[PDB]
């Protein structure tokens, strides 16, 4: 029994062991309590713009669709306070594990972005913080390792499996399964078991809350889609939310393509895997003819799953939001791209977003088309990773 | 069929609880795995629980998840694990074989047509780790269609509803959770569970997760379980002598036999 | 002969090369017109906003004042787009090169923060940038020379001297002397020849303008204080502004301390040298008793600076401004407290004003006041060092 | 003195240029700093142009900068180079020397005594390269308090204002500077500027910056300059020869000559 719809259509769920249901209809029960009381509504409000500084800007890019009829915008959530978007919904399940009476915090994180927030947010709402990270992020990521360490954070590096994001998301499972008394599990994407799909969501959704107004404010009108790359799917989902309902309004969903969709190192179940059951949902995966779930592959961390939100696979079923893949090699060019003509270092998670943006402005440079870029995340973390490659190409 | 049924009456008519080992098919190797299972048998195993090889165990520890491990390495397949457990059955007419399964394994190619395949090679009973009752109509119909007991989990948190759902659910044995978090011999972990679920005619409790010694046994009998399951410690001694096959299998009979001896009342 | 005022009392001037006066009288006037140009202020404007990201938040601390009477506010200048607040003013001075005709930026940096300001601006606003920093800090500062290059600006190791900041500004007045024709000298802190002082605190004093707006909101009253590092003068000075005719608010610079002043290795020449001519000002500098200019030390990159801007030293000699010094351990300190007790990582340069405030409450923890420290910059040009210097202290 | 103005008279008679190299006293050291100048005076130098060792040279290229450097390995200090001019003058006592002056050289313990010391010594001109004429009030009235005349710059980006100051203000010579940019001979460097500068009745121009070739001192002369200032490319010789103090002579012997013999018109 819960308070709220757990499925998607046929995607999402509770696929937890049955120690867990308990933390789990805790959880929904304090989530549907906040979203109806002032005070917390208030303090979530305040930290977001007094600590982490929204709203975000919404940039008009100057020179990127020149010689086009594209005008493209983007959602600068690399703004924000630690440098992506995933600030926005930790500080709002923080204030969940405090009002739940929980002193510690389990967080899973890829590209580190989410183990920064989670640490930063422990930091300052006095919880004790333990992050799984796969020890290959560890290494491709590792100026969010010393940055979450910096501010008092346990990172613990995962070597089970890819060691990478679903092994990290595999080690905090374990762990809450044995700590929820006292632990919340501060899960940090649009996936996993009901609530947090809805959670994750509704603790996003002022990125295209604000997007919206800001796009009527300079534009006058709605854009024409909304871009967003797409692991386990809070940044798309943020963005998509207040929009779903304005049927013009495209909303397109990037996965990582990897070495190419061909090759089997992808990170794009959604369109080239199919539905299974793990980490608590039922949902699209990368799996074998076997049903053992595939390691997935991107240059980009943050994107490195083998899985995706419920939310996401439901909205595709039904043809509201469409999916697409990025490759390694065009999310490079995309970065490299916005660095030089915008003055703007992207995550290379977002990175995809932009580079299927420039896709559809190349291909069609005479459509009229009024695009916004969710911006997810600044580059900080990847500059190393991407001077690497572009070092053994010469340049 | 009735096995546990027919087990756990004979069990009651001889004072005793029953003992249960865990171990991952096919680890080390599908013929080890074969003569570890029938050493377990042979040093008095009332019934089996066999796990089927699976990519992200979230239940498990690092001692069963090296067991997973220790079978992919050796090409382990769920196909394959099917063709050992018709082995075994073809071996071995009365005693109850449950799997421990992983839902994706049982999803991936249809749900009604895993639980066939479990009726065909003779298994009496699966227990879906990641899917709790809420969740559970699908795969409870699908086996009872084909005369396999859907096992539940009783967890030390369970409330009345969750009692009663598990109670009427659930066939071949109720499980009682020894306490929360993963398998594990290294972690060690109650009568109102065990009383309630007698009042509402649930399965015959056994109690699993941390029992590696005959003590913990003897306590689960003395509390009114039924019996008890111990994994990871069966699987050390598996990890333990891998270089040593015939060491192995000693090792695996001593404490089988002693865990065994102290289920007796 | 000059439109506005070269001098702050004593000090300022403008002491270059006579072949480089026309190029200052030139960009004074472009100045002075700009500043009365209501499309110039609104291009300024629209890029501190949609761009850069403006106003930018002010956070009350939560955790580091409790048990005093201390309440303290940090202005998050670390969440301007590109990591500190030298971003601001090289906006309005690119848009100043632009209009007066200049294809190609020099800059100096020693934080690397604005080399990174002049590369994004560079890029957006399309100009050809080359930025000198000194060898030293190419290595403690690492993370922002990657980020330079990627935005395709031409970093330029400088090996002489000290190489430091003092270096690297040398090397950009040398090369500036004779490619003033087509470059403009974007000149990164509020020291230098006249009109710099000036232009730099105009386009750096919406710190100080949104401070006010912001703590009269917040708290009804104007602070007790506001604190700001001083290397060269920029964000002290763009924090200050706005204040100096509030002669109730107390102005604290915090130059850096080093190993300690008594030890000659330190950057605190407004307290600690005597006035000299060099940099092309007349200013207090470090100086041997010969006039040969000392080199400084911190353990800020930004800080390392031998001099200091003349309007710091004229608003000290009158009394308006105090200034202070903080060492590194001092420094280092307040960079681990704000990390851990708050989830902001900030500049080592900033943890130099953070460090007083904590001094300021710590010795006087039952005097009431109102603190604003300007937090001039985010840490993450800083994890590596920081975490090698708490390596070599066990931690 | 009018040492300046007796060169100048004299040169004028003989249908000549003057010639004016560059060298930074104490340049590789004090003793070889010396001969160097008395090598420089000897191969028919008219003039002097010297340069105190400073920190931090910024109207100055690598060649001269690594000069500054060389001084200051040899522990050269301000105070030894006024007694190093000192004995210079002792020895020569009508060419003009001049110094090259950064501002907090001059400035560091009074602006005044600085001058007064130039004077003691027998310097006859300071020029200041980091001092325009809009800043230069309390150094030319320091200057010409203590009989030292202070020299100025017109730039080839030079307006009318700048040419009638630097005619009024300065005294000795008028620096004529052949480019933009820092000192070197790698970068090689106008008459409407030296009209001008004679019709406002301003000291004689010299050209520096660049000059490094005998062509070039001839085309300044036919210009209607007065004369030509080398420095880098008599430094590079001194640079070049660091090991062989005797070739550094000699080499610097021959180019002072070439470059004096291509001022005689
Ligand atoms: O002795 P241990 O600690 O290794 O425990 C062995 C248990 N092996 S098992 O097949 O019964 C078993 C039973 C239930 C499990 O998860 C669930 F409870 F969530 F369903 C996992 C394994
Ligand atoms: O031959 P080069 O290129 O080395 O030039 C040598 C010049 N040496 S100098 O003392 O006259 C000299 C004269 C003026 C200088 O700067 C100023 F113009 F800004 F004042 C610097 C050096
Ligand atoms: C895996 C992580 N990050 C993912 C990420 C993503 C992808 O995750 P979502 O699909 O949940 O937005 C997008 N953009 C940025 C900047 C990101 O850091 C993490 O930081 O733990
Ligand atoms: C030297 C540099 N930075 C100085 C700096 C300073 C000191 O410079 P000002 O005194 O000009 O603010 C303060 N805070 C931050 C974040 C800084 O990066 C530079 O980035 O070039
Ligand atoms: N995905
Ligand atoms: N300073």
């Amino acid at each position: 029994t819960t308070l709220l719809n757990p499925y998607f259509g046929e995607f999402g769920g509770m696929y937890v062991p049955q120690i867990l249901m308990p933390a789990l209809n805790q959880l929904e029960e304090a989530f549907v309590s906040a979203q109806k009381d002032p005070e917390f509504q208030a303090q979530f409000a305040d930290l977001l713009k007094n600590y982490a500084g929204r709203p975000t800007a919404l940039t008009k890019c100057q020179n990127i669709t020149a010689g086009t009829r594209t005008t493209l915008y983007l959602k600068r959530e690399d703004l924000l306070h630690g440098g992506a978007h995933k600030t926005n919904q930790v500080l709002g399940q923080a204030l969940l594990a405090k009002r739940m009476g929980k002193s510690e915090i389990i967080a899973e994180t890829g590209a580190g972005q989410h183990g920064v927030a989670s640490a930063l947010a422990s930091a300052l709402l006095g919880l004790k913080c333990r992050i799984y990270m796969g020890a290959k992020d560890v290494e491709r990521q590792s100026p969010n390792v010393f940055r979450m360490r910096l501010m008092g954070a346990e990172v613990i590096p995962v070597h089970s499996g890819s060691a990478t994001l679903k092994d990290a998301c595999n080690e905090a499972l374990r762990d809450w399964s044995g700590s929820y008394e006292t632990a919340h599990y501060m899960l940090g994407t649009a996936a996993g078991p009901h609530p947090y799909p809805t959670i994750v969501r509704e603790f996003q959704r002022m990125i295209g809350e604000e997007t919206k107004a800001q796009i009527l404010d300079k534009e006058g009108r709605l854009p024409d889609a909304v871009i967003a790359c797409v692991g386990g799917g809070s940044n798309a989902i943020g963005m998509f939310a207040d929009f779903i309902n304005d049927t013009s309004v495209g909303l397109i969903g990037v996965e990582p393509g990897g070495h190419g969709i061909e090759t089997g190192e992808h990170g794009a179940p959604l369109k080239h895997g199919r539905v299974g059951i793990y980490f608590g949902m039922k949902a699209p995966m990368m799996q074998t003819a076997d049903g053992q779930i595939e390691e997935s592959y991107s240059i980009s961390a943050g994107l490195d799953f083998p899985s995706v939100g419920p939310q996401h696979a439901y909205l595709n079923s039904i043809g509201r939001a469409d999916y697409v893949s990025i490759t390694d090699d065009e999310a490079l060019e995309a970065f490299k791209t916005l660095c030089r003509h915008e003055g703007i270092i992207p995550a290379l998670e977002s990175s995809h977003a932009l580079a299927h943006a420039l896709k559809m402005m190349r291909e069609q440079p005479e459509k009229e088309q009024l695009l916004v870029v969710n911006l997810s995340g600044r580059g900080d973390k990847d500059i190393f990773t991407v001077h690497d490659i572009l070092k053994a190409r010469g340049e | 069929m009735e096995r546990y049924e027919n087990l756990f009456a004979q069990l009651n008519d001889r004072r005793e609880g029953a003992f249960v080992p865990f171990v991952t098919l096919g680890d080390p190797g599908i013929e080890q795995s074969l003569k570890i299972i029938d050493t377990l048998i042979d040093a008095g195993a009332d019934a089996l629980e066999l796990g089927v090889p699976f990519s992200d165990p979230l239940a498990d520890g690092p001692t069963i998840q090296n067991a997973n491990l220790r079978a992919f390495a050796a090409g382990v397949t769920p196909a394959q694990c099917f063709e050992m457990l018709a082995l075994i059955r073809e071996k071995h007419p009365t005693i109850p074989i449950g799997l421990l399964m992983y839902a994706n394994l049982v999803f991936n190619n249809g749900i009604d047509a895993f639980y066939a395949r479990c009726e065909q090679v003779g298994v009496d009973s699966v227990l879906v780790a990641d899917v709790p009752v809420e969740e559970s109509a699908p795969f409870r119909q699908a086996a009872l269609r084909h005369n396999i007991a859907p096992i539940f989990i009783c967890p030390p948190n369970a409330d009345d509803d969750l009692l009663r759902q598990v109670a009427s659910y659930g066939r071949g044995y109720t499980y009682l959770l020894s306490r929360s978090g993963v398998t594990g011999a290294e972690n060690r972990g109650l009568h109102h569970l065990i009383e309630k679920l007698k009042e509402y005619h649930a399965a015959p409790a056994l109690q699993g997760f941390g029992i590696s010694s005959p003590e913990q046994v003897s306590a689960a009998v003395r509390a009114g379980a039924a019996g008890a399951i111990s994994g990871s410690a069966i699987v050390k001694i598996i990890e333990k002598n891998l270089a040593s096959p015939k060491q192995m299998l000693a090792e695996l009979r001593s404490f089988v036999s002693a865990m065994k001896a102290a289920s007796r009342a």
